[PDB]
């Protein structure tokens, strides 16, 4: 078999959508508040996350058929999934030789001790590194990484989603585009789809832990004041 | 006050 003219247009669009929303140069990073080596890294990492939340919103709008759900469904899927997409998209900067995200600048290389200086503990960070090293080891193609993000975003089993029936449909349409792609275009990926679905379930566990840890950070005015309006709105409890 | 999330529009 092969991919259909319609599934490939999904692939091309998702890929260009990721190309437009993910700057390989990382040059927008100097416009963030600097990184500093309690919670010296919070302003810089809050800035970094707030930026990539904006990118993920841009990615979503270009996912085939996202632009056609209720604006409320769009926001519910974006709020609940943003932190998982960010963890996903970030694999692109995680080098395994360094066990950090090196972002085109030594001021922008984030080791685990950096993220502790932004409020988080190993109960989150160590499962998170293991996720990224497991995901990097899967040596995904670009279309798989990008398909995996769109499938992650289009989960209908998140708090707030209304038209579950339809979100289910479009996510299923991408699961099958992906599954076809791996069968047809990836030599030696006879099990790879299943490895990717497990990575989605990983993401939920870390989302849970981040949420738990974020809530603790965001309930102290000392630290919430260092976040951004976009971060507070998205990772926040307000319905 | 006022959701950033119409950065949908
Ligand atoms: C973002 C992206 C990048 C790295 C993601 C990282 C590295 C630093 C530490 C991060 C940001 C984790 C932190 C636990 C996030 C904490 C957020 C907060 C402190 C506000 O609760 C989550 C993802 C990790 C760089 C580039 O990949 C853009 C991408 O998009």
């Amino acid at each position: 078999h092969m991919l259909s003219d319609e599934q490939m247009q999904i692939i091309n669009s998702l890929v260009e959508a990721h190309h437009k929303t993910y700057d390989d140069s990382y040059s927008d990073f100097v416009r963030f508040r600097p990184p500093v080596r309690r919670l010296s890294m919070l302003p810089h990492l809050a800035d970094l996350v707030s930026y990539s939340i904006q990118k993920v919103i841009g990615f979503a709008k270009m996912i085939p058929g996202f632009r056609d759900l209720t604006a409320e469904d769009q926001i519910a899927l974006l709020k609940s999934s943003a932190i998982e997409i960010i963890m996903l998209r970030s694999n692109q900067s995680f080098s395994l030789e360094d066990m950090s995200w090196s972002c085109g600048g030594p001021d922008f290389k984030y080791c685990i001790n950096d993220v502790t200086k932004a409020g988080h503990t190993l109960e989150l960070l160590e499962p998170l590194v293991k996720f990224q090293v497991g995901l990097k080891k899967l040596k995904l193609h670009e279309e798989e990484h990008v398909l995996l993000m769109a499938i992650c975003l289009l989960s209908p089993d998140r708090p707030g989603v209304q038209d579950h029936v339809r979100i289910e449909a479009l996510q299923d349409r991408l699961c099958d585009v992906l599954q076809a792609y791996i069968r047809i275009q990836h030599p030696g990926g006879r099990l790879l789809y299943a490895k990717m679905i497990q990575k989605l379930a990983d993401l939920r566990s870390l989302n849970e832990e981040h949420s738990k840890q974020y809530r603790s950070l965001s309930f102290q005015p000392e630290h919430s004041m260092q976040l951004t309006p976009l971060v507070l709105e998205v990772f926040g409890s307000e319905v | 006050r006022h959701k950033i999330x119409x950065x949908l529009q």
